[PDB]
RNA sequence: UCAGGGUUCGAUUCCGGAGAGGGAGCCUGAGAAACGGCUACCACAUCCAAGGAAGGCAGCAGGCGCGCAAAUUACCCACUCCCGACCCGGGGAGGUAGUGACGAAAAAUAACAAUACAGGACUCUUUCGAGGCCCUGUAAUUGGAAUGAGUCCACUUUAAAUCCUUUAACGAGGAUCCAUUGGAGGGCAAGUCUGGUCGCAGCAGCCGCGGUAAUUCCAGCUCCAAUAGCGUAUAUUAAAGUU
C-alpha cells in the first residue's frame, strides 16, 4: 500500500563484505510488506540490485503501523554464496540441500555396524 | 410416623413434591455485576429514615 | 524468669529447651512418628480399599440416628477402617465388594459429630464421585 | 523462572466496614473485581514499607540520600505528589485515591468523551484510544504525568478518521441489498 | 511464613559428592577401580538344532508393577555449545511442537439515547398544588453505534511449521455468541417466606438443629460472598507471651 522503507545501525562490515542495518519500515494501511517487495526498493536505494539484498526479521509491533527488521546487503553474489546461512539461501532459490531425514540416517548407521568392509550394502538393500 | 422403613435409607427426598419452576433471565456477570451492586446498595438516592432492614426481609 | 542469664549460659539453656519441648503435646506426635505407624494410612490424605459389608452405627446421645457406614479393608496396608457415607441415601450408590475411595473426616484423629468411631468418609465409589451421583451430574456405570 | 503474586487477600474474610469500603471504591473508578482493588492497595503498601526504612538513618549516609532522591523523582514523574512537597514524610501522606486517578480509564473519562466510567472503559478495550502513536487494550496503565495530553482516538477507528464499522455498513448496504430490491 | 526475635522446608535446573541389579577384581590410557569396557560369583531373565550363545533403560520416548499421585514410541542440528585428522562431518546434549485449571501475569460475558414510572436538591405558590433539575433503577419495545469470540483469502513467523502480532470478506439484540462454586441460627457478610418430612430421614469443623407451626433437614422462591474460578482431605507456618 504505502510503502516507506527508511534507513539505523549503518555498518560496513568489510570482513564478511557486506553492508549491515536495520529495516524501519512504516506503513499505515496493511502493515507487512512481502520480503521480495522490501528487497526491490532497497535495491534502488544503493544501486545494488536484488541478488545481493537479503533480509529477515520483520516483527510488527503492536497496534501495526510499523514493523522492523534487519537487511544486509553483499558486494557481490559469490560472497553471498560463500557466507550467508544454508536456509537463507534456500530461502528464495539457489541452494537446497536433500535431507531424507533423520530415521533414515540413524537405521542405516545401525544395519552398517553389522556388516564390515562393505558400505554399499546396507544402502542397496532399500 | 416415625417408622416406615426407619432402619433404611430413603425418607425425605423419594417422598416429597417435585418442582422444576425456573426463569429465564440473563444475570449480569464481572464489572456489571458490581455495578448493580453499587447502584442497588447505596446510590439512587437510598436513604430513608431510621432504616434497619437489610438486603432482603420478607417484611 | 527464674532461670539464670549469664553471658556464657547458652548450653544450658539449648540443652534445657531441647528437653521440655517434648512435652508438648503436639510435638510429641509428630516427632515419634508412632503416630504414623498406628495409622490405618500412610499418612497419605486418601486411600483405597475394598468394601467388606454396609453397617449401621448407632450415634451418642443425646442425638438418636442410624448413620449407615461402610467397612472397608484397605491395599495398602491391609487393616480395617469404618468409615461414614456423606449426604442422604448415597448407601444406595454403594453396592459391596467394590472399590472406594476413603478420606479423613476433617478433624485429624478424632471422631466428628455425635457419630463414635469413624474418622472417615468416601468420596468416589467407581472413579465417580458420591457428589456427581447425588446431583446427577454423573451415573453409575453398570 | 521468575514469578511473584502480586495481589493479597485481607486477613478478615468478612467485616461489613470494610467490605462497604471496597464496593464503594468499584463503583467510583468502574473496576471489575476485587482482585484489581488489592492489587493497587499492596502498591501502595509497599512503597509504604520501602519509606519506613529510609526515615530511620541519619541524612548524610549514602544509601538515604540516592535511594530517597530516585524515589520521589518517580513518584513525581506520575504525578501522584508535589515537587512542593517532596520529602520523605509526604510519602506516607499517599493515599489510595490518587493512584487510581491515574489509571487510563479515569484519565479517558477525565479529558476525553465518554458519557460515565463504564463506557470510558469499553473505549479502551474495543481499540478506540491510543496514548500518543500507540493503540493500547490496557484500562490499567497509569499514565505518565507528562502524558496526560496525549490521549487522542485512533487515528484509523470510526470516532476519527477511518472507515465505517460493520454495524453501519451493514445498513448502508440495506438500503441496496437489504430492502432496495431483495 | 514473619513487627522485633524466630520456626519449618531444601528429591529437583548452579556448585560439590556418591552410584549404575548386589559384590569383588582388572585391562587400556595423561586421566577410570569405567559398567551404552572386560572377567568371576550371587540374584534375575532370553535364545538354542540343547552341543552352546547372549544381557543390564537411576540416557530420550514407551510398557508392566506399585500406589492417593505424574505427558509424545513427534520434528530438527537453524540457534547455543561440544567432539574430530577437520571452515565441510556428527551430537534424543540442546532447540522446536504436543499433552498440561501445579502455579504466575493480562482481562470478555454490553455501552449509549427515546418512551414509561420512580426519587430528591431547586423554583413558583399562603398552604394545597404546579413547574423544573439532578440523577437512579425498572418495564416495554426499539433505535442508532461499536467490537472480538469464531469462520476465513493474504502477508509474517521458522530448519520447516504452529501460535502471536498485522490484514480482506463474513461474524450480536439479550430468548441468544447463556458463569459457575459455596452459603444464609451463632462464630461470620445473607430470610422467623411457602410446600414436604416430623428424634424418622438427615444436617452439623465447634456450640447444636429434628419428638407435627423446622430461621439449621428435603425442595422452590429470594438474598449474600467470591468470580474464571470455588469446595474438600493432609503436611507446615502465622494466630501461640499455649515452648
Amino acid at each position: 500500500d504505502t510503502v516507506t522503507i527508511r534507513t539505523r545501525k549503518f555498518m560496513t562490515n568489510r570482513l564478511l563484505q557486506r553492508k549491515q542495518m536495520v529495516i524501519d519500515v512504516l506503513h499505515p494501511g496493511k502493515a507487512t510488506v512481502p520480503k521480495t517487495e522490501i528487497q526491490e526498493k532497497l535495491a534502488k536505494m544503493y544501486k545494488t540490485t536484488p541478488d545481493v539484498i537479503f533480509v529477515f526479521g520483520f516483527r510488527t509491533h503492536f497496534g501495526g503501523g510499523k514493523t522492523t527488521g534487519f537487511g544486509m546487503i553483499y558486494d557481490s553474489l559469490d560472497y553471498a554464496k560463500k557466507n550467508e546461512p544454508k536456509h537463507r539461501l534456500a530461502r528464495h532459490g539457489l541452494y537446497e540441500k536433500k535431507k531424507t531425514s533423520r530415521k533414515q540416517r540413524k537405521e542405516r548407521k545401525n544395519r552398517m555396524k553389522k556388516v564390515r568392509g562393505t558400505a554399499k550394502a546396507n544402502v542397496g538393500a532399500g | 410416623k416415625v417408622h416406615g422403613s426407619l432402619a433404611r435409607v430413603g425418607k425425605v427426598r423419594g417422598q416429597t413434591l417435585k418442582v422444576a419452576k425456573q426463569e429465564k433471565k440473563k444475570k449480569r456477570t464481572g464489572r456489571a455485576k458490581r455495578r448493580m451492586q453499587y447502584n442497588r446498595r447505596f446510590v439512587n438516592v437510598v436513604p430513608t429514615f431510621g432504616k434497619k432492614k437489610g438486603p432482603n426481609a420478607n417484611s | 524468669m527464674g532461670k539464670c542469664r549469664g553471658l556464657r549460659t547458652a548450653r544450658k539453656l539449648r540443652s534445657h529447651r531441647r528437653d521440655q519441648k517434648w512435652h508438648d503435646k503436639q510435638y510429641k506426635k509428630a516427632h515419634l512418628g508412632t503416630a504414623l505407624k498406628a495409622n490405618p494410612f500412610g499418612g497419605a490424605s486418601h486411600a483405597k480399599g475394598i468394601v467388606l459389608e454396609k453397617v449401621g452405627v448407632e450415634a451418642k446421645q443425646p442425638n438418636s440416628a442410624i448413620r449407615k457406614c461402610v467397612r472397608v479393608q484397605l491395599i495398602k496396608n491391609g487393616k480395617k477402617i469404618t468409615a461414614f457415607v456423606p449426604n442422604d441415601g448415597c448407601l444406595n450408590f454403594i453396592e459391596e465388594n467394590d472399590e472406594v475411595l476413603v478420606a479423613g473426616f476433617g478433624r485429624k484423629g478424632h471422631a466428628v459429630g455425635d457419630i463414635p468411631g469413624v474418622r472417615f468418609k468416601v468420596v468416589k465409589v467407581a472413579n465417580v464421585s458420591l457428589l456427581a451421583l447425588y446431583k446427577g451430574k454423573k451415573e453409575r456405570p453398570r | 523462572w521468575v514469578c511473584r503474586k502480586t495481589y493479597v487477600t485481607p486477613r478478615r474474610p468478612f467485616e461489613k466496614s470494610r467490605l462497604d469500603q471496597e464496593l464503594k471504591l468499584i463503583g467510583e473508578y468502574g473496576l471489575r473485581n476485587k482482585r484489581e482493588v488489592w492489587r493497587v492497595k499492596f502498591t501502595l503498601a509497599k512503597i509504604r514499607k520501602a519509606a519506613r526504612e529510609l526515615l530511620t538513618l541519619d541524612e548524610k549516609d549514602p544509601r538515604r540520600l540516592f535511594e530517597g532522591n530516585a524515589l520521589l523523582r518517580r513518584l513525581v514523574r506520575i504525578g501522584v505528589l508535589d515537587e512542593g512537597k517532596m520529602k520523605l514524610d509526604y510519602i506516607l501522606g499517599l493515599k489510595i485515591e490518587d493512584f487510581l486517578e491515574r489509571r487510563l480509564q479515569t484519565q479517558v473519562f477525565k479529558l476525553g468523551l465518554a458519557k460515565s466510567i463504564h463506557h470510558a472503559r469499553v473505549l479502551i478495550r474495543q481499540r478506540h484510544i491510543r496514548v500518543r502513536k500507540q493503540v493500547v487494550n490496557i484500562p490499567s496503565f497509569i499514565v505518565r504525568l507528562d502524558s496526560q495530553k496525549h490521549i487522542d482516538f485512533s487515528l484509523r477507528s470510526p470516532y476519527g478518521g477511518g472507515r465505517p464499522g460493520r454495524v453501519k455498513r451493514k445498513n448502508a448496504k440495506k438500503g441496496q441489498g437489504g430492502a432496495g430490491a431483495g
